Formats: structure tokens, C-alpha cells, sequence
């Protein structure tokens, strides 16, 4: 619409795509809660290495445990939809399904506070460079 | 008449997101190796956090767009300028600080605890030592590139004085670019001209001209267009005390003290120098990775990025360690020292995510002259000051070019040479087509809307 | 080829983050607290009580 | 001098964290295995993602 | 001199009776130098011994 | 004690602790577990004989 070909490109709004929304608009929040009892659990092993059978190869004797390893824990929950209730007058299983949602958080610990220490017995230090 | 950016503009209610992806930059900590055959052929660069990490964005013209609504937009007078209202830096490293040191450092002795007499003559006494530096966390933003002073030499004088030889000096006020070195406590100065041994300084910074930013003159700048916001947090203390090893050019007056004799007859030099130490750092001392909302700027430009560009900088020291390699050449059975070879590197990742608001600026006959006073560029970036060009009458009218009556024709117009930034090596980002408006689908606009009372 | 030795510092009972309740007002994502698959993978890292 | 190209994982148990010594593959990178302490020359250590 | 700026203004004040005196309600310190520390010593310094060990 | 059925031994408590190392030393006994040989290169001369760890 001018005297030039004028072939600079143009910018557009992107196409309307079906999007994501939060998990907050279609859930029917309940007022019933249940406890997660996870009574004390034990773990031992040598922090230098896992020790093994010399006869076998995949027969450990103690493992290798230390604080700087990734301490991930996998919990397993029951399904709420299989459960026995006193009441279901609030809940039609034909059209509605049950899901969990955590509310409560705590890390129980069981050790005096204090850190271990190590270092290589054939560490190759050339010289000091502090002074 | 000096007036802020709050007295002639209209604040819309439309907000657009920007966010940057993974920055790739890994290089050597100490220096950039080149080819032995060619100086312009590097294989690894010099990277450090102690470089001024000065980056610049590329943002598109908002007037280049198409939307069904233009009731807000009269296209005759009104125009569109970008302004930033939200930000965050993303960083992706574990915390770790590296240390450095010249292998021929100018330590004569230690001067913290004792000196058994006396200093000894000799022309060659250097050695390797190593030490950390000043710690910091900082940033700055402004739509003009940030400045910085650094000290250097001067012209000597007229030769009226016939007393002695001690050189002149001057600070030098400059816009700092990417890669340049921060001062760490030895003054913001040159290490090649002001020093002469290059052995007082570690090798990576012994061949440098370190600067310090001039926030002061940027504060006494009228508009505040090189500054929107800035941060800083720094601490320091000494580690030890050592001394230089050279002829002290200045003597000390005598009646100030009493001289000794015999073994104590020689007066030792007093060319002491300290050596630094940063403190412990914690994760509570973290500056980055948080939102710092624009609600009140320091100057007249309230977030307005002129030229659709910004000049961001940052200096961090807690992620300044260097990972190294240790590989062999030969497979062995026992431990020999000649077998293994090292290579050291240093890693960096920057992520930058922003929130905006476009604002329609109606143009009267008065504000056009006001911006004409500031700078005529954005005016002709809106193409508003035009002149009708004459000179249509051309009759270079042939059909052929390979003839026998030549006129020695000349071509290739280099006409778009207008940028001043060509002398200045930045690291950049073109974020131009990375845009949308659905802030619920972004991990910062969700945080923005709950912050914004929405 | 210089190298330092890292040290750490004092540890306190106030630097402790555990043995205390938490009640999160709002989770970070669009998922505002809904777990799925009847499982979750919780992780903690503590070297502070790691004496041997 | 080899350039390195990163890649991720999924953090499982029995993986050690980076303790200031760089998230890298200590088996594939430093053949001497005696430049670091004992526990860390064999396996690798990880720094988790907080951005993707 | 505060008494030397104003043109003769009757209703504002009377220079015959009223006086103009400065005060101060504002102050800002400017510092140009970055953070840094230095030392000072003595090469004929009197010390007998050390006593901390 | 926090999970005692009545809780009659903890009405209230406090605790306040600080700790950090000073020095690093080693023990001299003939240890139990020999080191796996793969983790290092074998010694040479005075490094061929092994110290404690």
C-alpha cells in the first residue's frame, strides 16, 4: 500500500490453543483426614564402601551409607476409592472419583547433630600455597 | 523543562511476558587460548564471574503488530513504547568459589608476626602463591549502557620541577562493556601501564584495566536512563601481610625514628601489602532468583526502555569455582608422575524472565519537540520528522554494462552504519518471538498476579 | 594448579529445619497439592547430623 | 582438551550429592581416581534442576 | 547572604525589622571510593618477643 | 516420648546446641577392611607400603 514492495515481516499473536489450568477449579474439596503412621525405620552400613562376598560378587555384607547421598523416600498410599465408609450420601461413585491431597508436613529426626569427615589416603598434594 | 515519564503517558492494562532459555557458555578460567598459527582462532575462551557480565536484549517494535482492537489505539498520533515491570534472574550452579595467584608473586617476606634482621640483596626472588578475592553479589538495570571509572596515567607536566621522577595519574570515565574486569581492592586501575612487573598481580588480571562503576555520576545524570535499579552486597577482611621486593623510590625522614647500627645499620624497606579474604557466605545471603518489583524508580524514566533495548549486568562470586580434568597419556600398572595431564574449565548459565506493560503515548505538537530535545533518534524511529526528498531526475539509461567507453562504476552502499555499539563486545539475547500473554502458563506471571492484587 | 580445602562452619540448633510442623498455604505449581498414583517421592539432604 | 555436553537423569537412591566438587561423571573424567577422596572417584554426583 | 537575594517586598517581610536566617533540613553523604583497607607499619619497630604461645 | 499414649513425661522442653570441629587427626590401629584396589593406582617405593587411613 506504499510505493515499495516493502517486504519486512510482520508480527502476529499466536494461534488460540487449548491451554492448561490449575487443579483448583474442578475439585470438590472434602473435610475428612487420615493419619500417616510411619514408625521407626533402620539403616546401617560402612560409609567407606559397601563390603561384599569375595566368593560371590553381588552378595554384599553391609552396604555403603552416608549423609551426602540423595535421601529420597518412596511412600506407597492406598487408593481412596476402594475404601469402606460409614456414609456415601455425599459421594456418587458412578460419576465422581476420589483422590488424595496432602495437608501436613514434618521431618522427624533421630540423631545427635554432628558431621563426619574423610579424605584420600593417597591424595596427590604437590605443595602448600598459603604461605 | 525536565519532566519524568509520569506526566504525559497513559497506563494501559495489558501485560506481556518475556523469558530466556538456556545460555550456553563454558570456557577456561585463566585465559583464552588462540591458534599458534592465527590470533583470531580461539578454541576455548577466558570466562570468569569476575568479568563484568553485561548483557543486552533484543525486543521487537510493538507497532509492528496486528490485533482486532484499535479503539485504544488512534494510529494517527499515538505510539507504543515498552516498559518493564517485572524481572527475575535464573542461575543454575552449585555454590563454589575459586582462587587464583601469580606464579611469580611479589612477596619478599611476611610482615604479620616477626622480622629477624636483615633484608638481603638480590635481583630474583619470586615464587608461586595463591589467594581468594573480594566477594560480592550485585546487579544494575538501565536503558542506557552503564558507565564506570578506572584509574590510569596522565600527561607528566611541564618541566619546571627538577626534583624527581614520579608518574602522573588520572581516573577515566567509561561505559563498561561485557567481559571487562571488576576491581577487587587494588583500586580500579590498569595493571599494564601503572604497574611494570605484572608480578604483583595474578596472570588473569595482570594484563587488565579493571574498572569500578560510576553510579555517582549516573545518579547526577538528569533523567536516570542508564539506571533503573541496582543492587550490591559486599564484605571483606585481610588474610595476611606481606611485602614487595624492589627499590623503594621514596626515602623516609630520619628524625621520625632512631636508626640502629651494625647488623641493624641497614634500614629495611616498608613496601608492605596485605592479602584479602572474603567471609563465609550463606544461602540466606542470596540476592538472585527473587522478584524485585518496580513500584518506584530513582529517576525520571520510570521503567521505560528506549530503543526497545536494555543493558543488564551482574557480578557473582559464590559460583566462581573451576572444574578441572585429570587424564593420562599411557595406561600403566604403577604410579608415575609424568603420565597424567590436566585441563580446567569454568561453567556459566544465565536465565532471564520478565513481565511488561505496553503503554499508548499520544503525540501532540509539544511532546514531539520535548523528545526532539532528548534525542532525535526515537523520533525518526517513529519516522515523524521527514523531509520530501528531491532529485528524481536520473537518466543512467542503458541496456548493457560491458562496453568500451567505461565510466568506472562504484557500488555497495554501507549506508546503515549508524550503531555506536560496534566497538563494544557484548553478549546478547534476541528474545523477540518468544512472547505470549497467558501469564498463568508462566512461573512468574502467576507470582505477579497474586502480588499485583489480582 | 592451586586448589583450596573447603571447610564449612559451626552448626546450630537454630540452623535446624526439621522436627517442626509445616502447613503450606500454596504449592508452587498448577497442581496445588494433588498427588497421583498413590505414591510420592520425598527427598531431604542433611549432612549436619552425619557423624560416623 | 575435550568439550563436555551436559545431560540429565532421574535422581534415584544411592546417588551422592555434589558437595562443592562439581556435578560430573567422575568415572569418565578423571582417570587417576586419587585427586579426590575415596567415596567420590567411582560414581557420579548430581545437582538437581530447579528451572525446567 | 540570605538578606541579599530578595527584591524589596513589603508584605513578605520588613528588612528594617525582620531578618533572614538559614537552617538545614537535608543532608546526603557522597562517597566515590569502593570499599578497601590498607596497613601501616614500622621497620625499626620495638618488639622484644612473642607471648601468645 | 512425643508418641507416648498419655504424654506424661513431656509437658515442655528446650534444647540449644552448637558444635564444630577444630583439627583433623587419624587413628593408628590395624583396621578391619582393606581398601578396594580399583579406587586408586598402586604405590611406588615408600608409597608402595600403606599408611593408616
Amino acid at each position: 500500500s506504499v510505493w515499495r514492495p516493502s517486504e519486512a515481516t510482520v508480527y502476529l499473536p499466536p494461534v488460540p490453543v487449548s491451554k492448561v489450568v490449575s487443579t483448583d477449579e474442578y475439585v470438590s474439596r472434602t473435610s475428612i483426614y487420615y493419619y500417616a503412621g510411619s514408625s521407626r525405620l533402620l539403616a546401617v552400613g560402612n560409609p567407606y564402601f559397601s563390603i561384599k562376598s569375595p566368593n560371590n560378587n553381588k552378595k554384599v555384607l553391609v552396604p555403603k551409607v552416608s549423609g551426602l547421598q540423595y535421601r529420597v523416600f518412596r511412600v506407597r498410599l492406598p487408593d481412596p476409592n476402594k475404601f469402606g465408609f460409614p456414609d456415601t450420601s455425599f459421594y456418587n461413585p458412578d460419576t465422581q472419583r476420589l483422590v488424595w491431597a496432602c495437608v501436613g508436613l514434618e521431618i522427624g529426626r533421630g540423631q545427635p547433630l554432628g558431621v563426619g569427615v574423610s579424605g584420600h589416603p593417597y591424595l596427590n598434594k604437590f605443595d602448600d600455597t598459603e604461605t | 523543562k525536565v519532566v519524568s515519564t509520569d506526566e504525559y503517558v497513559s497506563r494501559t492494562s495489558i501485560y506481556y511476558y518475556a523469558g530466556s532459555s538456556r545460555l550456553l557458555a563454558v570456557g577456561n578460567p585463566y585465559f583464552s587460548i588462540k591458534s599458534p598459527n592465527n590470533n583470531k582462532k580461539v578454541l576455548v575462551p577466558k570466562v570468569s564471574g569476575l568479568q563484568y557480565r553485561v548483557f543486552r536484549v533484543r525486543l521487537p517494535d510493538p507497532n509492528k503488530f496486528g490485533f482486532p482492537d484499535t479503539s485504544f489505539y488512534n494510529p494517527d498520533t499515538q505510539r507504543l513504547v515498552w516498559a518493564c515491570v517485572g524481572l527475575e534472574i535464573g542461575r543454575g550452579q552449585p555454590l563454589g568459589v575459586g582462587v587464583s595467584g601469580h606464579p611469580y608473586l611479589n612477596k619478599f617476606d611476611d610482615t604479620e608476626t616477626s622480622n629477624r634482621y636483615p633484608a638481603q640483596p638480590g635481583s630474583d626472588n619470586r615464587e608461586c602463591l595463591s589467594m581468594d578475592y573480594k566477594q560480592t553479589q550485585l546487579c544494575l538495570i538501565g536503558c542506557k549502557p552503564p558507565t564506570g571509572e578506572h584509574w590510569g596515567k596522565g600527561v607528566a607536566c611541564n618541566n619546571n620541577a627538577a626534583a624527581t621522577d614520579c608518574p602522573p595519574l588520572e581516573l577515566f570515565n567509561s561505559i563498561i562493556e561485557d567481559g571487562d574486569m571488576v576491581d577487587t581492592g587494588f583500586g580500579c586501575m590498569d595493571f599494564g601501564t601503572l604497574q611494570a612487573n605484572k608480578s604483583d598481580v595474578p596472570i588473569d588480571i595482570c594484563n587488565s584495566t579493571c574498572k569500578y562503576p560510576d553510579y555517582l555520576k549516573m545518579a547526577s545524570e538528569p533523567y536516570g536512563d542508564s539506571l533503573f535499579f541496582f543492587l550490591r552486597r559486599e564484605q571483606m577482611f585481610v588474610r595476611h601481610f606481606f611485602n614487595r621486593a624492589g627499590k623503594l623510590g621514596e626515602a623516609v625522614p630520619d628524625d621520625l625514628y632512631i636508626k640502629g647500627s651494625g647488623n641493624t645499620a641497614v634500614i629495611q624497606s616498608s613496601a608492605f601489602f596485605p592479602t584479602p579474604s572474603g567471609s563465609i557466605v550463606t544461602s540466606e545471603s542470596q540476592l538472585f532468583n527473587k522478584p524485585y518489583w518496580l513500584q518506584r524508580a530513582q529517576g525520571h524514566n520510570n521503567g521505560i526502555c528506549w530503543g526497545n533495548q536494555l543493558f543488564v549486568t551482574v557480578v557473582d562470586t559464590t559460583r566462581s569455582t573451576n572444574m578441572t580434568l585429570c587424564t593420562e597419556v599411557t595406561k600403566e600398572g604403577t604410579y608415575k608422575n609424568d603420565n597424567f595431564k590436566e585441563y580446567v574449565r569454568h561453567v556459566e548459565e544465565y536465565d532471564l524472565q520478565f513481565v511488561f506493560q505496553l503503554c499508548k503515548i499520544t503525540l501532540t505538537a509539544e511532546i514531539m519537540t520535548y523528545i526532539h530535545t532528548m534525542d532525535s533518534n526515537i523520533l525518526e524511529d517513529w519516522q515523524f520528522g521527514l523531509t520530501p526528498p528531491p532529485s528524481a531526475s536520473l537518466q543512467d539509461t542503458y541496456r548493457f554494462v560491458t562496453s568500451q567507453a567505461i565510466t568506472c562504476q562504484k557500488t555497495a552502499p554501507p549506508k546503515e552504519k549508524e550503531d555506536p555499539l560496534n566497538k563494544y563486545t557484548f553478549w546478547e539475547v534476541n528474545l523477540k518471538e518468544k512472547f505470549s500473554a497467558d501469564l498463568d502458563q508462566f512461573p512468574l506471571g502467576r507470582k505477579f498476579l497474586l502480588q499485583s492484587g489480582l
